[PDB]
């Protein structure tokens, strides 16, 4: 029985979001691709290149017009008439608009597609812009983080396939299931925060006991994600567990909220 | 049209133009153009980076302690390597020495990345240039089993297994949703594997796609997450506690045990799946040992990596040798100094940047990143390019040179440098590899050779992973737990003005970060990244970069189907976000 | 020395006495004694449970809601099954109906346990009775690969794999530290596998030791941990949240995805490793289809299990059929009623317990657990038993009977009940399996038969796992999330006096918990557990239980080496902590 | 040569053996084949009866002073010790003989450490923890019912790699895994601090992962690694799957009131 068509495009990016996706432990990314979705266009993984690849792009958005999911990694630059990101000799933003016009819905993977991420940090040399400031007539599901958690990305896909609907979202368009609560509201070091038990310098006795990283700049109190519950890389760790405060990487503008080591 | 001579090539842009935009199965955005003569031979090659973000601009005015986190996001494929180069750079500037365990863990993070990145590249990025996936449907499962068992001890080889894999593919394609295989080059005459080898390769593609997720669990332990683990200036934040209260909150024996389990599995997969597959592709594609040589028999460059003596970046410390060869003189491995203004320089006469004088090169401590999108007299317009003008500016990638020489970097470059410095392990690996294929040593200087060296290096890195882990455990047995130096954590302790270089060997080649600190803030931050070297545009003398040289003189079977172009480009493992940053 | 007749057997304690104490490769503590005649044939068999803890005493005065947690610790092997029986019993007593998802998840917990327990039994407990591990050192790796690939599609079959496994065993033995293999029965003439099948078996022993750890991840998701997951009266505590804020704090799509991944891998391991190995053991040991029949052609019992209609424990709901056969009449499967005082009774005339009249059997609602260590006229002393006196009291295990009949319980019992009730799947499985072995159906009523039925049950349970999971997902698609009923959580809502029965089919057979609640507390808690039935001592009529009967009439090749006794006992999968509680 | 380990079993449910073989890293397979010499273990060994006791006797003689004794379960003092019979004799005799030749003892689980379920009121068999019977040997208590699989294997690797016993708290529990409370590393602590509690099963709070204190969670008085290391290869732990901690690593936890009361 046919699988839901997915077109995956790439703007200005580091490819962290593709890389996260292929980490998925359950379902394996292999199984997502072979059995759950039809990943019909994706420059990073596809056999075809150049004119062969663009024939695929054009065929898919025509043949499944109004019936595919658009997944966006990275973001469009507005600077230099869009030619900070060139796709088949044209601005990426044109490919994004064309792809968006045929989509039933759009997944904005990562802080890049959601908000802007590192390229949009001051002074934003390319005028990198999040998808929802360019595409204003389509449902956009924001899945932020730099990158998002692998098993979150795959769970959101399995939700769409199993239940035949988009996840319910907060006021910012993030799936409630994974972004409804703060890092700090599910953090295993919260007991230490509550007790005033803090790491004050790297590798001090507090650090060796897993005390709270608040005084080292942790942004968990203002960051919404699943890292402290679902955790990373098949439940192995997350930033705080390995001794670094949360950077705030799921939040809009986190790069310009001051030093990662300041309050 | 125009014709000129450089580096033994005749660059001729007469005759038919072919454009490949996008290049797929790379990281990020690349365009390639060539001219072909009526013998279907490439007489001109043009490498174009089709993206820019401007990290070097974004970093200005930031706290040097934060830099690693920003520049890590240069790339999610080579994730971690920029953070490593960053902490090295800031530590070099300020004069910070990290404790041994921090150095060992950093070496573990780098070796982990080499293993992971090389594995994914072989299967997910380069693989389908060599493996005809649809031809796998014609294989006999028993003959596939027999081939696999002839090449390897790897357990997963039963006829039933290969039948099940084949049947999964069969069902995948039966619905006519071919996904990533749609409109591929399947059946192209340069596909030389028999059906059994295609099915074996495809099975391994799937096994590798699964297994790669495991390798990065080491990054998750020491660095919190992958992609984009965490780091600090001064060492690593993953405090160690083996035998005291609250070990549950630190890197403890259970955490170290997880790491060990991943190391052993990683070595096993690389040695018993990737290595035999690399040799099998070699056995069936021996002509590719003479194609795509480019600069690999002329100029190659390594900075060196993996300092085994903490805070010593000298020749007696780096486990991966540094050095430069020019003029094809592999008997003169020259020392590299990243502070010498006459060594590493970047040119922008053929790139989309402004310099005061675009006829000279700038050392990165004098670097400038002032974007200027000016493709000049294209076929088309500024926003609709049919043909770049390679006589003018044609790339977001700067053109690095070493003492004015165009260099190749990466696994083959490193293999050559270590071989010619007399590294016993490299000499033996190369000799045995080429012996196994009945090829001369020169056959490594090729598109095939880049792939074979990359597989070698994955094996080498898996071995070093265990070595570093053993060194960490040795320290812990001796009660040496320290992971951070913090006596110069505070800005007020830093020099008012200082500068540093952080360098390593990323999966794709020589990486450098040049940082100037002034008044507690980043004053200048310039990156030169391995794909910047390899994918480089031309310089004022018209010298071509590694990709352009490798593509010159290549035969194409079918002009409209860029399989040969993809094979050579993919052999260098392009990272375009890296190249442009 | 005396002789008497019971159930077709001649019990005769003339001749040499043999003692096996401890029985190893079981759960907990057992002693077995036999007498053999001049042809080395067993004419007397004595089953002794050599441990007692007294959970039925400890449970008095506990809150009924807490009972599951205490009784779960009857056994860490059949971990969870006692919790399930407990919540069933307490719900039955109070009149609690649980939500459908709670029932489905409980069925998943039970199916998971069946898969795990049966797998570990086959390999780690019974396997070394059939696989001559040391003889694997003589195998040909290629011929081992050929055998494995002839029997299964399982991927892990390469010659090099079998060579590596063999080499690992060789180096292990070379150390002169044989560990768990020291002083085994290796070379015994009853080991019939060729070396290649021994090497294949041993490899699978190791693969199963590894893989079994994954299966219980299903218990970890729904139950917190394994061993000894958590439960509640009223359903399960693993609240579900798919699409709302805080799903990170509950069973969400990512948690369910983990569960699905484990189910698939579990089915695959059982279907492609264990099932072929069981058939192969069958093929090489066909004479054992005629050994150890015991009560399996006389009296068999199942209560039934896996209610598919929530809160309905009737015949149309239970996926695993219940019923009793007596007098070898398999044409009349009789209904079981666990409240009927004339059905299940326990005798202690031959057990270390006090009753007011030890000549009568007590239904569990009239149960008494008053320990009385009195071994009578042993050879030896009270604290140094050389020979038990089976004419008197000789076990910590009570003697259950059904309408005064001695019954066998467990996989073989269940298979025969389902078969004779006309369950289509079961008839097909049994016919096809015995066909493959070229044995008559009667061959299933044997020591070999017990092993084959257990294997097939693991397959059945792996299938049901997916079915239950799919039913859970169907409810979630329909917006039915409930996992607990709390209407009667508070003691104020309970009857002042009530009693209930909780029953299921544990891995080893028919399990019941009988609970009386008074004034908000446990007034009486009596357990009758599968191994209690099977390992039972004698009753006032001298009737022997399942173990004693199965051992009767058995030839031993070498009296000093109890391989045949071990084979038969292990085929029942003895759980001695269960049996005694 | 690998360190000799003698694993004996008193009154038990075998949860501690079952936990051990769950180990994810190192795999139990690799512990047995590469790390230790598991020389005696009734649950897993090939030999039975006289063959098994020949191994027991030879091992404790040949390696006298040089083997680790692992103890699962505990000795009952009732009925002259014959609530647990080993080769026709009281288990406690086997325990004493095995203890006398050991370099050190591991008390696996709440059973060997404290008593566990058979020691709960009214302790019919007079089940007694190891350290009240053996008083002249190092005993490392590794409590929990059972302890976490990867904690069991981690303690083994510590002993092999470092050639020493883990440092212990005043009760003999390894500081590495038992130095802090479940509640001091619990991911639901934010909810406890905020008064955000499950009040009845499957309420809105339960579906958001709120704190289980009002449902009787004993995490505040229980020392273990469950909320940090977690269970079954970092998949879950009791609290994560919605049940309060029972207190199962603590001495006498069965008799500390209802699991659902404060
Ligand atoms: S480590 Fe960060 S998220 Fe955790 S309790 Fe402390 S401040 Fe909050
Ligand atoms: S769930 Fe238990 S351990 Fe966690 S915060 Fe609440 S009371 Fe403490
Ligand atoms: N490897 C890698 Fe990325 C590139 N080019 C860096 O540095
Ligand atoms: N299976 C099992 Fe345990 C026994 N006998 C129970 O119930
Ligand atoms: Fe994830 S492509 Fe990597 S930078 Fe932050 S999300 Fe972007
Ligand atoms: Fe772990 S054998 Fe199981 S009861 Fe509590 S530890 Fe004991
Ligand atoms: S830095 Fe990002 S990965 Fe999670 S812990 Fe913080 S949101
Ligand atoms: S019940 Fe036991 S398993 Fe851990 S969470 Fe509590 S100590
Ligand atoms: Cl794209
Ligand atoms: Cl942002
Ligand atoms: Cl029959
Ligand atoms: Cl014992
Ligand atoms: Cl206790
Ligand atoms: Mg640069
Ligand atoms: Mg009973
Ligand atoms: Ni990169
Ligand atoms: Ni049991």
């Amino acid at each position: 029985k046919p699988r839901i068509p997915v077109v995956w495009i790439h703007g200005l990016e580091c490819t962290c979001c593709t890389e996260s996706f292929i980490r998925s432990a359950h379902p394996l990314a292999k199984d997502v691709i072979l059995s759950l979705i039809s990943l019909d266009y994706d420059d990073t993984l596809m056999a075809a290149a150049g004119t062969q690849a663009e024939e695929v792009f054009e065929d898919i958005i025509t043949q499944y017009n109004g019936k595919y999911i658009l997944a966006v990694e990275g973001n469009p630059p507005l600077g230099e008439q869009g030619m900070f990101c060139i796709s088949s000799g044209r601005p990426f933003i044109e490919k994004l608009k064309r792809a968006a016009a045929g989509a039933s819905a759009i997944i904005a993977w990562g802080t890049c597609a959601s908000w802007g991420c590192v390229q949009a940090a001051r002074p934003n040399p390319t005028q990198a812009t999040p998808i929802d400031k360019v595409i204003t007539d389509k449902p956009i599901i924001k899945v932020p983080g730099c990158p998002p958690i692998p098993d979150v990305m795959s769970a959101i896909i399995t939700y769409m396939v199993t239940f035949d609907r988009l996840p319910d979202v907060d006021r910012m368009g993030r799936p409630l299931m994974f972004y409804g609560q703060r890092i700090h509201d599910k953090c295993y070091r919260r007991a230490h925060f509550d007790a005033g038990e803090f790491v004050q310098s790297w590798d001090d006795d507090a650090a060796r006991k897993g005390y709270c990283l608040y005084k080292m700049g942790c942004k968990g109190p203002t960051t919404y994600n699943a890292c402290s519950s679902t955790r990373w890389n098949d439940g192995v760790s997350f930033p705080i567990q390995s001794g670094h405060g949360c950077l705030g990487c799921a939040e809009n503008g986190f790069w310009d909220r001051g030093s990662f080591y300041s309050r | 049209s125009t014709q000129y001579e450089t580096q033994g090539y005749t660059i001729n842009n007469a005759g038919r133009r072919l454009v490949v935009d996008p290049i797929t199965r790379i990281e990020g955005h690349m365009r390639c153009e060539v001219n072909i003569n009526d013998q279907n031979v490439i007489t001109n090659a043009v490498s174009c980076g089709t993206m820019f973000r401007g990290l070097e601009i974004i970093l200005q005015g930031r706290d040097p302690r934060d830099a690693w986190a920003f520049v890590e996001r240069i790339c999610g494929v080579c994730t971690g390597v920029h953070a490593l180069a960053s902490v090295y750079a800031i530590e070099d500037a300020i004069g910070i020495k990290v404790p041994d365990n921090a150095n060992i863990i950093r070496n573990i993070m780098l070796a982990t990345l080499w293993c992971h990145d090389h594995l994914v590249h072989f299967y997910q990025l380069a693989g389908m240039d060599w493996i005809d996936v649809l031809d796998a449907l014609k294989a006999d499962p028993r003959k596939t089993s027999e081939l696999a068992q002839s090449l390897s001890s790897w357990p997963k080889s039963s006829p039933g297994y290969f039948f099940d894999v084949q049947n999964r593919l069969k069902k995948f394609v039966e619905g006519g949703q071919l996904g990533i295989f749609r409109n591929g080059y399947w059946g192209h005459p340069q596909y030389k594997l028999p059906p059994e080898a295609n099915l074996m390769g495809f099975a391994h593609y799937l096994e590798a796609l699964d297994f790669q997720r495991e390798i990065v669990k080491i990054h998750a332990v020491f660095g919190g997450k992958n992609p984009h683990p965490n780091w600090i200036v001064g060492g690593m934040p993953c405090a160690i506690n083996i035998d005291e209260s609250g070990a549950v909150g630190a890197v403890n024996m259970e955490r170290l045990n997880l790491v060990q389990s991943i190391i052993t599995r990683t070595a096993d997969f690389i040695n018993n799946v990737m290595i035999p597959d690399a040799l099998a592709i070699g056995q069936f594609n021996k002509p590719w040992s003479e194609i795509g040589t480019g600069l690999s028999d002329k100029c190659v460059l390594s900075y060196g990596a993996f300092p085994d003596i903490a805070n010593d970046f000298g020749e007696k410390s780096l486990l991966m040798p540094g050095g430069a060869v020019i003029n094809g003189d592999f008997n003169n491995v020259l020392p590299v100094d990243l502070v010498d203004p006459q060594q590493v320089q970047e040119f922008v006469d053929h790139a989309w940047y402004r310099y005061p004088n675009d006829q000279v090169g700038r050392h990165p401590f004098d670097g400038i990143t002032d974007p200027w999108y000016n493709p000049g007299d294209v076929k088309g317009s500024d926003t609709n390019i049919q043909q770049l003008n390679e006589q003018e500016r044609y790339s977001w990638i700067k053109a690095p040179r070493w003492r004015g020489n165009a260099m190749e970097v990466g696994p083959l470059a490193r293999t050559l440098i270590a071989y010619h410095k007399g590294d016993a392990a490299t000499v033996e690996s190369v000799d045995r590899m080429m012996s196994a294929l009945n090829l001369p040593l020169s056959g490594i200087q090729s598109t095939l050779g880049r792939i074979l060296c990359r597989a070698h290096e994955a094996q080498w890195a898996a071995g070093k992973l265990q070595y570093f882990f053993d060194k960490l455990m040795t320290n812990l047995k001796n009660g040496n737990l320290a992971t951070a130096s913090t006596e110069k954590w505070e800005p007020a302790t830093w020099p008012t003005e200082c500068r540093g270089v952080g360098f390593t060997e990323a999966p794709r080649g020589a990486l450098g970060h040049w940082a100037a600190i002034r008044d507690g803030k980043i004053d200048l931050y310039q990156c030169v990244v391995p794909t910047t070297w390899n994918a480089s545009p031309r310089d004022p003398k018209g010298q071509i970069g590694a990709y352009e040289a490798a593509l010159m003189n290549t035969k194409m079977a079918i002009p409209e189907q860029p399989l040969e172009i993809l094979r050579t480009l993919h052999s260098f493992d392009p990272c375009l976000a890296c190249s442009t940053h």
